[PDB]
């Protein structure tokens, strides 16, 4: 029964540890890249007016991301926590 | 003369967030030097150096410490580095590396004639 | 050349769909789950334990509105790289 | 019965969103029944039963009508759904159903007395 209430608590960490997990910059610092690649494909070295809009958009994008990132990161806090509060 | 907080989107969190304006391509305007500066967010954003995104703003959007009001050039280093990491990017694609960013141009590291930044 | 082109849009359009991808409360399900069978195996229904009881289920609650607001800034990624390939399309 | 608005969080978006005290269990405030129905929240998360988030609070926190003045408990089959859900997963962890939660005590559909509520 001891052993039981045991695996049940690893069961939980493994569940919280992918509920947290994040790791949105990995795919989000892939994008930028093939952005910029095509960008260098285009030739964005009246086109000018077309590469401000596309990186002033990226900065947008990188803002949302850490945003994401943050909110992911409370979740983090959270299930911390509830594994403190189930320890007692 | 007066130090100006740095409004260029490019140029912001690169480690000082006071310039000067005219810069040494005598623009009137931090927008008209941002405009400038943003055409190279390709290079910049693929990561091809890691001294890109300092060595561009030291030089449109150059540093202003109240401690030295004089004006403070990066180390021709921090341009080697970005240039070594960048230029056979950049020439893959039919761009060369541009004349106004010749490292010859700026001092070497050590001279105490002159002073120049290198993070 | 604008096959490469073409390539490259590919690309961004692969990369796109795995940044926007959230799926943060299809993982919240299965922890709810856990904690849930936890609470029954310690004993949960019914001295101390009426007060963790509590307390545990007051953090879920705001676990739960924090993923759905994870969720949502997912949307916001996914608007954002969909204005991004309209603006790429102009090229 | 003056209407309140609910504050256990159990019982939010439930169907209603206004109850009165005292409840069935002589509950004066819902804090004093909210401490009560959070002590079901492991059989309401693991989902035994559809039915069993709705049968707790249609009795903690009845529904308050301000043009329906009669109070209307839930229908017997609600009860015995939630039962057969969950009280067996109950009785494995030792757990019987608690006898103020009988569903004898409930009328059926069709009472000429009291009207109850089932989807």
């Amino acid at each position: 029964a001891r052993e039981q209430l045991k695996e049940g608590m690893i069961k939980i960490e493994e569940q919280g540890k992918k509920l947290s997990e994040t790791r949105t910059q990995e795919e989000l610092q892939k994008y930028v890249a093939a952005v910029a690649t095509f960008a260098l494909q285009a030739g964005f070295l009246e086109i000018g007016k077309i590469s401000g809009e596309v990186y002033l958009k990226l900065l947008d994008l990188k803002k949302a991301v850490r945003a994401k990132e943050k909110k992911g990161l409370d979740i983090l806090n959270m299930v911390g926590e509830i594994k403190g509060t189930l320890e007692r | 003369l007066a130090c100006q907080e740095i409004t260029v989107p490019l140029c912001k969190g690169i480690g000082y967030q006071y310039t000067y304006m005219p810069n040494q391509f005598n623009h009137d305007t931090q927008d008209e030097a941002g405009l400038e500066v943003h055409q190279f967010w390709p290079l910049v954003e693929i990561q091809c150096s890691p001294d890109l995104k300092f060595f561009l703003c030291s030089m449109y959007t150059p540093i202003c410490l109240e401690d030295y009001k004089k004006p403070l050039p990066p180390c021709r280093s921090v341009c080697e580095r970005a240039k070594a990491g960048c230029a056979p990017l950049m020439r893959q694609y039919g761009f060369a590396w541009p004349d106004r960013m010749r490292c010859d141009r700026l001092p070497e590291q050590g001279n105490p004639d002159t002073l120049c930044m290198d993070h």
